[PDB]
């Protein structure tokens, strides 16, 4: 895999764990990448994926903390529960 | 005026004059909700 | 210690303070020092030969000098070869200093070099016999008795520590070996302490008749305040006695 | 993998580690104020004891209860909760005011009916005299206190600053000052009916140090809870440990072999 | 690269790419060669042949060879051997990591991990040094305050604590400069900012000069005329 | 005995002579004094410890002469000299408010409080 | 979820989903307690060791070794069962009703067995 | 010991903790299983024996979970498996 992940221009990782979670397929794009980028994405889905990016981000930082099941401050919960629709 | 509601505003007035603490303000602040639960089922949880 | 965590500067003051000794006439005091530069790039060996005649330390030096392209072997044989050199003031009843700078990728050479006789590879795909030959190194290192001339050999080992795993082969074979270890913390560095150490993780088993005795009476108290510091450090880390903070203050200056 | 499975887990096990330490700090911080504020309003409280105890008074049925709206202090919430469920059981016709959403949720649970009038927003807050004489006035106007037969009030005291017992205190009604038989050696006249104010005022002072007590003995908690649950971390941290030392060494024996059968060869 | 710094006798800047795939070919050639390959199937002379590398790659009295050695790591692992030895050979280390890419920050540089041997006190000068230290620390402080922002919020950290988070957010977009390459990469013209000018910026930052600007201001724009400018466009 | 305390502070927890304003109007306890309750009125007190006197602002509460001589003085907060005119100019604004009707009552004690205070 | 149907596989998913959730809160419960967690949670995690239990059928051979008559349960009760246990209908009965039984009828019946 | 489990008719491992804890030697029995059952067994080790298998991996279950508060009914199964 080391060897053919320096070679390609992408990983599209999986995620077994998050399987079970629901995403049937899962992928899990922490460890996905695609260095060619949005050169190949439409316009139009450039625009609207925009900050789908930022949210996710901020989503998955946000609910690591976030399992303990303290009420946390609001503006991590707007990011919380909006990361989880 | 109830008697604890008359003693209650006049413990605010005091905060004021004006040389009176912060801990004197926090003492004479809430910011809350009492909910009415009546019947389980709760009718608005209107401020406190 | 760390890697390049100014490994060789901690080294390196040492001898700028036995520069002032070695100006001295007691010939015991006159610590010829040898610095032996290992696998060390010739532009880092350049900054250290320019820091030593800015410091007029070129005099008593000698740097043994295999760098980063010499060949395996000539590492290998590198720390040895020194220690003949060594071997010849000790025996001459002088004293001296060698500081093997670093027996990590000393280690690596012998590695690379008993791979290509096809000599097995061993714990860690070490030799196994890397043990066998740190401690014959280790073993030139001797205060020597009268009869045998007052002289001697010191030496100061430096060990690169990947990450501080002082659980790798390497490291745990050298520290039973020696006696002390000096173990500089890599926190305190990033934290800017330099010197970087934790004394909590130095050691030395050569003492009090290796310390001055004055410096002993007034550092008996200076040991045991640092660590009150370290171990009241966590209640600081809370609303808490007038007792901690007296421990705190006297701790931090 | 074995690795990557004993290492998440760790990786989430040091963040929970962080977060209770973190906790824990906050606590201590919090604690000193709680503690000292307990002191001044209890001192305050036995003088109004003397009265009662003096005067002998001695008092359908009211709960209160106490806890913050905040989560992870303890077990106060539900030891609370059970403490009161008992009292459920001592009165199953009892109305309950729950101060504070943790303790709301515990009673909810086992009896939602009882739940009449609760009270949320207050827990962040360290108890305080607007808080307890607004709730004590809606108290008396919503649920018209002075018709139950009794009124109890269940708290948190703080036995040591290592424990907590749940603890309750009957807050003695205006027919009780009515009724005691000491009051003429608390002489006072018809006019300013001495049982309708004091029995308002005894409402807040009763509540307020109430809710000091609670609130002292659940910050303090909080921090030996938080300090114990980092201690709790620090035992699963060194259980992972052991197993990814023992993955470590097995990783390793698979290689050397690799190497001893490819030179063999 | 030798021809033109002994002969050409002029000062270079070698760029590479990346390094890894030198140590990974050697691996190859080794066991080809016969050469039981040592840790981490890497070839045994690894130390050796990165040495001849980084040795011809110096300074000399004729040139000045400086190389920027581009280094993939597999795994974001850097005590795999490969990336560990040449830990070693280096200079001046730079660590880009996808989470500051991800926060939008071009370059996705690690700043606490972004270290060089070449920056000392006052081998960069006292002042830059001083300044730099102040960065570091107000990081340092930002990131410790981030877990007490998690779940306890922001409110209960005093005011100086509140700044120190402040500023840190305000430093963390103003390293959000864009890129001339990055008019393909990102669409907006890149940003060249004078060694003088970014001492004298973020020296005002710290001093609080423009905490009256918002953060989203210093966001993705040079300097700070730029920055004053940038305020003006939001005010907009 | 005194034994003036509130949730906040302890202020007198011996105190010779104090004279308080209650709902009976003006009472001065001093020394063994019979035991009765007495709502206080919202007040300018004075607290004596023999000779010296100290002038506390009582936010009005209890008085309770206890039989054991412990005049038990419980209120929410109390000197009041050192607080001291703004204060009586937004009073003057809050008697305006009055027009506003609860919060009528409320701007009332609030007057009410201010020409206590003013008095001294 | 054509195979063996929507409703089948509908019923698997939240099966495996409500196990992943229960092999997650592992830490916080052990760090913490399971009373340290959110009524949601808490729901859930009940819902998974009553699954847990439920799991266990026992074999006619290995009436042998474990001493428990054998469990042979249809495809049309199975589907019926799993429903009805996701809904709750039977949480509310002792994880030891529905250890080491069958269908959901078996841990009916075994609740009124252990009641006595 | 894998390759051989798979052979042999069973294990019997045994626990450490316990070991120094009072049984000299100490067997686990949450890690011992056997895999021809009470039918080498006569009747009446068969009749008394049945379930205690399974109880005292009840009592083992009620523990592994102890670790927030259990009802009445794990108590008594578990109070029953300590004795």
């Amino acid at each position: 895999p080391t060897n053919v992940i320096s070679i390609t221009d992408g990983q599209i990782f999986l995620e077994a764990e998050l399987f079970y979670k629901g995403i049937r397929p899962a992928i899990n794009v922490g460890l996905s990448v695609s260095r060619v980028g949005s050169a190949a994405q439409v316009k139009a889905l450039k625009q609207v994926a925009g900050s789908l990016k930022l949210f996710l981000a901020q989503y998955r930082e946000v609910a690591a903390f976030a399992q303990f099941g303290s009420d946390l401050d609001a503006s991590t919960k707007q990011t919380l529960v909006r990361g989880e629709r | 005026i109830s008697y604890a509601a008359y003693l209650n505003v006049a413990a605010q007035a005091i905060r004021s004059t004006e040389l009176q603490t912060a801990s004197v303000l926090n003492r004479s602040q809430t910011d809350a909700f009492y909910t009415q639960y009546k019947n389980a089922s709760e009718p608005t949880p209107i401020t406190k | 210690g760390d890697r390049q965590t100014g490994k060789t500067a901690v080294a390196l003051d040492t001898i700028l303070n036995q520069k002032r000794w070695n100006n001295g006439s007691d010939e015991s005091k006159k610590l010829y020092c040898v610095y032996v530069a290992v696998g060390q790039k010739r532009s880092t060996v350049a900054q250290l030969v320019q820091t030593l005649e800015q410091h007029d330390a070129m005099k008593y030096s000698i740097i043994v000098a295999a760098t980063a392209s010499e060949a395996a072997p000539l590492q290998y044989l590198a720390p040895f070869t020194a220690a003949s050199i060594g071997e010849w003031f000790r025996d001459n009843g002088k004293h001296a200093l060698i500081v093997y700078d670093d027996l990590s990728k000393q280690a690596v050479a012998y590695r690379q070099l008993s791979l290509l006789l096809r000599r097995p590879p061993g714990r860690e795909a070490y030799p196994g016999d890397v043990f066998y030959l740190h401690s014959r190194l280790l073993e030139r290192a001797a205060k020597l008795s009268e009869k045998e001339g007052s002289g001697s050999l010191t030496a100061l080992p430096v060990i690169e520590t990947q990450g501080g795993d002082v659980s790798a082969y390497i490291p745990t074979n050298v520290i039973s070996i020696t006696d002390g270890q000096i173990f500089l913390e890599a926190e305190l560095f990033y934290k800017g302490i330099r010197p970087a150490i934790n004394v909590g993780l130095s050691v030395s088993r050569v003492g009090s008749a290796a310390q001055v005795k004055a410096l002993k009476q007034v550092a008996g108290s200076l040991k045991l305040f640092l660590a009150q510091y370290r171990e009241v450090a966590a209640f600081a880390q809370s609303d808490l006695d007038a007792s901690t903070k007296q421990t705190l203050v006297r701790g931090e200056r | 993998a074995t690795l990557k499975e004993v290492e998440m887990r760790l990786k989430s096990i040091k963040n929970i580690e962080k977060i209770t330490k973190t906790m824990k700090i906050v606590a201590s911080t919090r604690l000193s104020k709680a503690e000292k504020a307990k002191i001044s309003a209890k001192k305050m409280d036995e003088a109004e004891q003397l009265f009662y105890k003096n005067a002998e008074t001695k008092n359908k049925e009211l709960i209160v209860a106490i806890t913050s709206d905040k989560g992870l202090c303890g077990s106060i919430h539900s030891q609370l909760a059970k403490a009161v469920r008992r009292h459920l059981n001592d009165q199953p016709n009892a109305d309950i005011v729950t101060i504070g959403d943790k303790i709301k949720m515990q009673l909810l649970r086992t009896h939602p009916n009882n739940i009449k009038l609760s009270i949320n927003g207050i827990g962040k807050d360290a108890p305080t005299f607007q808080e307890s004489a607004l709730i004590a006035d809606k108290l008396l106007s919503v649920m018209k206190a002075g018709t139950y037969p009794k009124i109890s009030i269940f708290y948190n005291d703080p036995v040591s600053s290592l424990s907590f017992e749940p603890s309750e205190k009957p807050i003695f009604n205006a027919k009780t000052i009515e009724q005691s038989p000491s009051f003429g050696k608390f002489e006072i006249d018809t006019d300013a009916n001495v049982p309708r104010d004091l029995f308002e005022y005894t409402l807040a002072n009763q509540m307020l140090t109430a809710m000091a007590q609670g609130y002292a003995a659940e910050i303090s908690a909080r921090r030996n809870a938080m300090d114990n649950a980092s201690k709790n971390a620090g035992d699963m941290i060194n259980r992972y440990s052991i197993l990814y030392n023992r993955t470590r060494q097995a990783v390793i024996t698979n290689e050397l072999v690799d190497i001893i059968t490819g030179a063999s060869s | 690269a030798e021809y033109f710094r002994d002969e050409e006798g002029q000062d270079v800047l070698l760029f590479i790419d990346n390094i890894f795939r030198f140590t990974q070919a050697g691996s190859e050639v080794s066991a080809l060669l016969g050469r039981i390959p040592s840790a981490v199937g890497y070839q045994p002379t690894l130390a050796t042949d990165m040495g001849l590398l980084q040795e011809r790659i110096t300074t000399t009295k004729k040139g000045s060879v400086t190389s920027v050695q581009a280094v993939y790591v597999p795994a974001d692992d850097l005590t795999d051997p490969a990336p560990a030895t040449t830990f070693a050979h280096l200079d001046a280390t730079t660590v880009l990591s996808r989470g500051i890419s991800e926060l939008g920050i071009y370059p996705a540089v690690d700043p606490l991990d972004s270290k060089s041997r070449l920056l000392d006190a006052a081998v960069v000068g006292q002042e830059h040094y001083d300044v730099a230290s102040k960065v570091q620390e107000t990081l340092q402080t930002y990131k410790s305050l981030q877990d007490i922002i998690a779940i306890l919020g922001m409110d209960e950290l005093s005011e100086q604590d509140k700044l120190t988070v402040e500023r840190a957010r305000k430093i963390q977009r103003f390293l959000s400069q864009p890129f001339a390459v990055a008019e393909v990469f990102t669409g907006i013209p890149g940003k060249l900012v004078r060694l003088k000018d970014t001492v004298a910026s973020f020296k005002a930052v710290l001093e609080g000069k423009y905490d009256n600007i918002p953060e989203h201001a210093f966001y993705m724009v040079g300097g700070i005329e730029d920055v004053v400018a940038k305020a003006e466009k939001l005010a907009a | 005995k005194l034994q003036f305390a509130l949730p906040h502070e302890t202020l007198y927890s011996e105190v010779t002579q104090v004279n308080l304003p209650a709902k009976s109007g003006r009472i001065g306890v001093l020394a063994n004094h019979v035991p009765t309750v007495e709502q206080l009125l919202p007040g300018v007190v004075e607290v004596m410890e023999g000779s010296n006197s100290k002038k506390f602002f009582i936010s009005g509460g209890f008085a309770t002469v206890q039989p054991d001589s412990q005049l038990c003085v419980t209120a929410i907060e109390a000197p009041l000299e050192s607080f001291s005119e703004n204060i009586k100019n937004l009073l003057a604004e809050a008697k305006k408010n009055v027009s506003s009707s609860r919060e009528a009552a409320e701007a009332a004690i609030q007057v009410e409080v201010l020409e206590n205070l003013q008095s001294v």
